[PDB]
C-alpha cells in the first residue's frame, strides 16, 4: 500500500566520529567485502544470500554519531546514536533476537542449555504463536465449515 | 573524540522536550465507556486534515460533518510538526453519534523505511526476492523503538529491551539484514582488540540483565497484588500425571499447597507433610526435599528478586495481616 | 530349516530407544479438542469470551 | 436438493446452515441462500417391503 | 512383448513398504489399473492447488505399461506422487489430504495420502 | 568356474547394511546368490571373505558417509550376528512368503463358514514356511477381531516379534515390532477342503 | 508375556461423526472418494 510511507528521503547526517584513528580504503574494502554476503534462515534450510546496498563505510555505518533521518516535529533534532553501552541488552539481544525455528528452541530447552535467558520467553511466545493459529481457524471452522486448500489457488 | 553519555545503558528514552509535547499532543481522552458503533484508523498528514475522501465520506456515512474534525484537528497538529510526516488517527465513534480522535506517531514500518533511506517498493520478503535489503545496526532499532511506547504517560513502559524485537522483528519481516544478529560478528571498531571487544560485551551484558531485572522488579511491584501470588510450573510434572491430575482436582491443588513459598499463614507442618505424602501416594515427584520443592516449582515468569524474597524464609516472614 | 525367533538376552522385548515414529500425524489431543479428553469441569479450559470472562 | 453419498459428505458451507431430521433421513437446511441445501440420499420417506427392500 | 491377460498381475497385496521422499505423498490403497491420460489429469489437477513458490510435485511413471493399449498395473502401496518442499513450509495433514484431493478423483483406484519417511502400513491399513 | 556350472550362491562379507531379504548387516558373513552377490561386490557394499576380513572390517556409519566404523569380529560379536540373523530371517522370512488357505464357503457373500482363529494363522505359519512362533504374539484387524478373519480372498494379519531393540534393529526393516502376514483364502469344495 | 503390547479389544460399536457439534464437526472430518473395483 502507499499509504503511511515516507514520499521524501532525507540524508545521514554524521555529527561527530566515533574513532580517532582514520581508516586506510583497504581497511574500508576488506570490511565491506566481508558484509556482501549474508546467511538466510536457520536450519537444514541455510543459504548464503548477496546484501544489496552495503554502506560505503561499515566503521561509520550505525555504530555511532550518526544522527538518523526519524526526526518528528518541528524542533525535533535528528537524534544521534550514542555509544553501544548505553543501549539497554543490546548485548543480550545480539543473542536472544534473531531468527529461530520452534526445534531449534525446543532442543535447548531439553538439553538445558540456553545462550540467554530471554530465549526461555522467545520460546512461549512461539509456541502460543502456533496454538493461537489453531484457536484461530477453530473459532471460523466453529461457524462454518472452512476446508484447507480445496479452492484453485493462483489464476 | 567526544562521546555523549558513556554509561552502563540509561540511554532508554527519547530527550525532555520530545517526551512533554509528545505527551499532550499524543494522548488519551479516557473512554466514556458508552457503546462503540465505529472503531476508526486513518493515516493523516500532520497539517493537511481533508474533508476529501476517506474522512468525508466516513463521517457523511454517519451524517456528521466531517469540517470540524478537521479544523481541531488541523489546529492541534500543525504546529510542532515537520511536514510530510503521516500520522495515525485513531477515531472512536460511539452511539450518540459523538466521538474521541487519538493522535499518535507514523507506523513503525514509517520509521523503517525513513532509517534505511528507502522510499517506496524498494523493500521485500527475503524468499520473495532471495537478496536481502539494506543492512541494520540493532542500534538504530533502539531509536525507532524509543518512539513507540504503549502509554505515552510512562514511556518506559513495555520495557526497551523487549519491545526492540518487535522492531527487529518487523524489519527483518522486510527484508532488511541485520549486524549482530543474522551474521556472525558485530560491526568493527578501530580502536581495539577483538578479546577486548568481547570481554567488554561480557560485563556490559551481565550489568544489563541486572539493571533489567531491578527494573521489571520495580514495574512488578507496581501491578495489582495477585500476580506475586503463587502459579506453580506444571513443567517439571510424567504427562500422564499433569492429564491425570486434570481428571480430579485434589491432586493439582494438594500439589499447590505442598509447593508454597513459606508464609506465615501457608506454613504449616502438619497439613504440609500430609499433602507432600498424598501426593507421595499416587506416585507425584517422590525424590523430592521439600525446599527443593519450593525452588521446581515457582513462577517462572516472575522476575528474580521477588522469587528470591519468596524463596526464602526470613523476607517472608514480615507480611502478616495486623487485625 | 525351521526358523523362530531367539530368546531375549538383554532389556525391553518392545523397543524403547529405537521406536519408530508413530505414522499418525501427531495432533495433540490437547491440541485439537476432540475426543480423548477428561476433564473434570472444574477446569474447563478457553472460555476467554464466554464463562470464562467472568472466572470464579 | 443436492443428494450426498453418505453422511461424511454432507458439510456446512453458510453461517446459517443447520443439520435437521427428515423422518430418520439427515439432512442440512438453509433459510438463506436455498442452493446449500443437502440430502443424505436413503430410503424414500414412504417406502414398502416389497416397493423399496 | 505380446504378453498374455495375465501378466504382471496386480492381485497380489506387496510385501514392501514404500519409501518417500518427498514431505507428502501418495499411495495405492489396492490393486488395479491406472491409465497414464488419467495421472496426467490427477497431476494437472493436484498442480492448481500446490503453492508453486514453496512446492514441486514429483509423479512416479517409471513402472512398468501393460497392453490391454498401454497402463499401469498397480500393487497396494505404491507411491505414486510427492508433495516436495522447497523451502521451510511445513504442511498439515489436513492440508497435504485438502491438496491431493484434487487429483484423487482422476485416480480409479482408492489412494491414501502419507506423510515424509517410510509408509506405516501398520497405521494405514 | 566354469560358465556352465556356476555357484548357485557364494559367500560375502557385509560392509554396508542392506534393506531387503538377500542384503545383510554390518559385518556378517552370509552366502546370497551370485546376481546379487555380485551387485553388491562391485558396487562396494560386500567384499569377498578372506581370513583377516573376518577377524575385522571397515564398515560405515550412514551419518559420516565413508567407511569409517571398524567393527572386529570377535566371539561376543558373532554371537550378537548370529542372534540378529536369526531374528530377520524370521521376519524376512514372513514377510516375504504368502500363506495360502483354502476352505468351505456356502451360501452368499463371500463368506469362510468357519472363520479363522490365531492358531490356525500360526498353524499355516508352520505348515508352510516352518515358523514357529508363539500364536498369542498375532494380532488381528481390528475389523476381524470380532469374527475371526471369515472373508474370501486377501486379508493380512500382524505378527509381533518381540526382541530387537538388542539386535539393534532399525531401518534395515519396515518396521522394528511387526510382520504384515499376508493371508489368501480361496473357496473350494468338499473334495479340496476340510472343515 | 505378549499381552502387554497386543491388544485384542474387540469394539462392538464404531465409533461415529460428531455432527451435533459444528466444529468437531469439521475438524474430524476424513478426505476420501469411496471406488467399486474395476
Ligand atoms: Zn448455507
Amino acid at each position: 500500500k502507499r499509504t503511511g510511507k515516507p514520499a521524501d528521503t532525507p540524508d545521514y547526517k554524521q555529527v561527530y566520529l566515533p574513532y580517532d584513528a582514520a581508516p586506510t580504503e583497504r581497511e574500508l574494502e576488506r570490511e565491506r567485502r566481508r558484509f556482501k554476503q549474508a546467511y538466510h534462515g536457520r536450519m537444514e534450510h541455510r543459504k548464503l544470500v548477496e546484501v544489496k546496498e552495503v554502506p560505503l563505510n561499515v566503521y561509520t555505518y550505525g555504530k555511532e554519531g550518526m544522527s538518523l533521518p526519524i526526526a518528528i516535529f518541528k524542533d525535533q533534532k535528528d537524534p544521534v546514536i550514542g555509544p553501544e553501552w548505553t543501549y539497554p541488552g543490546i548485548y543480550e539481544n545480539k543473542i536472544a533476537a534473531q531468527h529461530w525455528y520452534t526445534e531449534e528452541l525446543f532442543d535447548k530447552e531439553s538439553k538445558e542449555a540456553f545462550e540467554s535467558p530471554w530465549q526461555q520467553q522467545i520460546l512461549d511466545n512461539q509456541v502460543k504463536r502456533r496454538m493461537a493459529k489453531v484457536m484461530f481457524r477453530m473459532r471460523q471452522v466453529n461457524m462454518k465449515a472452512v476446508d484447507l486448500f480445496q479452492k484453485e489457488r493462483g489464476s | 573524540p567526544k562521546t555523549v553519555c558513556v554509561e552502563p545503558g540509561s540511554n532508554r528514552l527519547p530527550e525532555a522536550l520530545v517526551v512533554e509535547k509528545a505527551r499532550d499532543i499524543f494522548g488519551r481522552p479516557e473512554f466514556p465507556g458508552k457503546r462503540v458503533l465505529h472503531n476508526w484508523r486513518f493515516f493523516i498528514k500532520a497539517g493537511k486534515a481533508a474533508t476529501g475522501p476517506p474522512v468525508g465520506q466516513e463521517f457523511s456515512k454517519l451524517g456528521l460533518k466531517a469540517m470540524d474534525f478537521a479544523k481541531v484537528f488541523n489546529d492541534r497538529t500543525k504546529p510542532h510538526f515537520k511536514e510530510d510526516v503521516e500520522l495515525i488517527v485513531r477515531i472512536q465513534v460511539y452511539f450518540d453519534k459523538s466521538y474521541l480522535f487519538t493522535i499518535e506517531p507514523p507506523p513503525t514500518a514509517w520509521f523503517i523505511l525513513r532509517a534505511l533511506r528507502k522510499k517506496r517498493r524498494e523493500t521485500g520478503p527475503v524468499p520473495l526476492r532471495g537478496h536481502y535489503c539494506a543492512l541494520m545496526t540493532l542500534e538504530m532499532a533502539y531509536e525507532i523503538a524509543k518512539m513507540k511506547p504503549l502509554c505515552w504517560g510512562r514511556p518506559e513502559y513495555p520495557l526497551l529491551e523487549t519491545r526492540v524485537r518487535r522492531v527487529v522483528g518487523q524489519a527483518r519481516r522486510m527484508g532488511v539484514c541485520f549486524i549482530g544478529v543474522d551474521t556472525p560478528y558485530s560491526s568493527p571498531v578501530k580502536d581495539m582488540t577483538e578479546q577486548q571487544y568481547t570481554e567488554e560485551c561480557e560485563r556490559y551484558r551481565r550489568i544489563h540483565m541486572e539493571q533489567y531485572t531491578t527494573l521489571r522488579q520495580r514495574e512488578l511491584e507496581e501491578a495489582p497484588l495477585i500476580e506475586r501470588l503463587h502459579r506453580p510450573n506444571m513443567s517439571p510434572l510424567t504427562d500422564e500425571q499433569i492429564e491425570e491430575g486434570l481428571r480430579d482436582p485434589c491432586l493439582l491443588d494438594t500439589l499447590w499447597r505442598a509447593s508454597h513459598p513459606l508464609s506465615p499463614y501457608h506454613r504449616d507442618l502438619r497439613e504440609r507433610e500430609l499433602a507432600r505424602r498424598y501426593l507421595n501416594a499416587r506416585g507425584w515427584v517422590k525424590d523430592m526435599t521439600p525446599e527443593e520443592m519450593r525452588i521446581v516449582f515457582m513462577n517462572y515468569r516472575l522476575p528474580e528478586g521477588e522469587k528470591r524474597k519468596q524463596m526464602d524464609e526470613a523476607a517472608m516472614s514480615g507480611e502478616v495481616y495486623w487485625t | 530349516r525351521y526358523y523362530a525367533l531367539p530368546h531375549l538376552r538383554t532389556g525391553p522385548p518392545m523397543p524403547t530407544t529405537l521406536e519408530q515414529p508413530s505414522g499418525e500425524f501427531p495432533w495433540g489431543k490437547f491440541s485439537t479438542m476432540v475426543g480423548g479428553t477428561r476433564i473434570h469441569p472444574l477446569y474447563r479450559p478457553d472460555g476467554f469470551f464466554k464463562d470464562n470472562m467472568y472466572p470464579a | 436438493p443436492q443428494m450426498v453419498m453418505s453422511r461424511d459428505e454432507l458439510k456446512l458451507r453458510c453461517e446459517y446452515c443447520r443439520f435437521e431430521w427428515i423422518h430418520d433421513t439427515l439432512c442440512v437446511r438453509c433459510p438463506a441462500q436455498p442452493s446449500h441445501d443437502q440430502r443424505e440420499m436413503w430410503l424414500h420417506s414412504t417406502w414398502m417391503w416389497g416397493k423399496q427392500q | 512383448i505380446r504378453q498374455f491377460r495375465r501378466y504382471g498381475d496386480p492381485r497380489y497385496i506387496n510385501n514392501e513398504a514404500a519409501l518417500i521422499r518427498g514431505q507428502w505423498g501418495l499411495i495405492t490403497a489396492d490393486f488395479g489399473m491406472v491409465t497414464q491420460s488419467q495421472m496426467e489429469n490427477a497431476r494437472l489437477a493436484i498442480l492448481r492447488r500446490l503453492p508453486r513458490g514453496s512446492f514441486t510435485l514429483t509423479m512416479h511413471t517409471d513402472y512398468e505399461e501393460f497392453p490391454v493399449h498401454f497402463a499401469f498395473k498397480f500393487t497396494t502401496g505404491v507411491p505414486l506422487f510427492e508433495i516436495m518442499p522447497i523451502s521451510a513450509r511445513r504442511l498439515n495433514q489436513a492440508e497435504a489430504e485438502g491438496i491431493f484431493l484434487a487429483g484423487r478423483p482422476f485416480i480409479p483406484l482408492q489412494t491414501v495420502v502419507v506423510p515424509q519417511g517410510r509408509v506405516d502400513e501398520y497405521h494405514v491399513f | 568356474m566354469a560358465p556352465e556350472l556356476q555357484l548357485e550362491y557364494m559367500p560375502v562379507l557385509f560392509t554396508r547394511t542392506i534393506l531387503g531379504p538377500q542384503g545383510g548387516f554390518a559385518g556378517e558373513e552370509r552366502l546370497v546368490k551370485l546376481e546379487v552377490a555380485r551387485k553388491y561386490m562391485e558396487a562396494g557394499h560386500a567384499v569377498t571373505p578372506t581370513e583377516e576380513l573376518r577377524r575385522g572390517l571397515w564398515c560405515y556409519n550412514p551419518d559420516t558417509d565413508k567407511y569409517d566404523c571398524f567393527i572386529e569380529r570377535n566371539e561376543e560379536f558373532l554371537d550378537f550376528a548370529a542372534r540378529k540373523r536369526q531374528w530377520l530371517d524370521v521376519y524376512w522370512r514372513v514377510n516375504t512368503g504368502y500363506l495360502l488357505f483354502g476352505r468351505q464357503s456356502w451360501g452368499q457373500g463371500f463368506l469362510i463358514n468357519c472363520p479363522l482363529r490365531k492358531r490356525d494363522v500360526a498353524q499355516k505359519l508352520w505348515e508352510q514356511y516352518k515358523v514357529r512362533i508363539d500364536p498369542r504374539l498375532i494380532e488381528f484387524r481390528e475389523k476381524d477381531r470380532r469374527t475371526g478373519i471369515q472373508e474370501l480372498g486377501h486379508n493380512w494379519c500382524w505378527l509381533y516379534l518381540p526382541g530387537a531393540e538388542e539386535l539393534g534393529i532399525n531401518r534395515e526393516v519396515y518396521d522394528n515390532k511387526r510382520v504384515k502376514v499376508r493371508i489368501h483364502v480361496r473357496k473350494m469344495n468338499s473334495m479340496f477342503a476340510l472343515y | 508375556d505378549p499381552s502387554a503390547f497386543v491388544s485384542d479389544t474387540v469394539k462392538l460399536r464404531d465409533d461415529k461423526r460428531p455432527y451435533w457439534s459444528r466444529r468437531r464437526w469439521a475438524l474430524t472430518d476424513k478426505f476420501l472418494v469411496p471406488k467399486s473395483p474395476k
